[PDB]
């Protein structure tokens, strides 16, 4: 899990900056705030 | 661990120069009933895995395909823990002075026996039951 740092959060505003709403969520919350979802796929555990 | 980095935390342990999150994770789960709040108490004590230390070098035969290597982990069992009803597993300082140096000698033996039954014994440097029963102790509050 990556903490978004305040470069990053600018990038995915500025990603989504056409569509207001979609900035305004990202930019609203603070830097710091949004945070990746790196979750793994790898898998190994079988299933059952 | 899956196959290919199950392989790739071999070569870690091999080569790879990394330091493998060792994150003890101590929690502590009471109850509601008689009050606790945030009742999991926990800590995880993490030992940054030095590239290829005799800790990792043990991992890397225990890896590659022997189940005979005591993996030292200098002093990271926590023998005394003041936990309380929040989420923090911190030890007792001064009833383990190093508290990282005096918790208690942990060891670890994976035990792959092919019949690879890859199974995982927590041991202790001074094991005597203490690879199937370690006796700690939590202070709780």
């Amino acid at each position: 899990i990556i903490p978004f740092t305040a470069q990053a959060y600018e990038e995915l505003s500025r990603q989504f900056d056409p569509q207001p709403l979609a900035m305004q969520f990202i930019s609203q919350y603070s830097p710091e705030d949004i945070v990746t979802a790196q979750i793994e796929g790898s898998s190994g555990a079988l299933w059952r | 661990i899956s196959p290919p980095s199950r392989a790739q935390m071999k070569r870690e342990l091999y080569n790879g120069t990394a330091d493998i999150t060792l994150r003890f994770t101590w929690n502590f789960q009471r109850d509601l009933a008689k009050g606790g709040t945030v009742e999991y108490a926990n800590e995880k004590h993490m030992l940054a895995l030095a590239p290829n230390s005799t800790a990792r070098r043990q991992l890397a035969s225990l890896l590659e395909g022997t189940s005979d290597q005591s993996v030292v982990i200098p002093n990271l069992f926590p023998k005394y823990i003041r936990a309380p009803n929040g989420p923090e597993a911190n030890p007792v300082k001064q009833l383990q002075p190093n508290e990282e140096a005096d918790y208690l000698g942990v060891r670890i033996q994976l035990r792959r026996e092919q019949g690879f039954l890859e199974w995982w014994v927590i041991e202790l440097q001074e094991c005597r039951t203490d690879c199937n029963l370690l006796p700690m102790v939590i202070f709780s509050d």
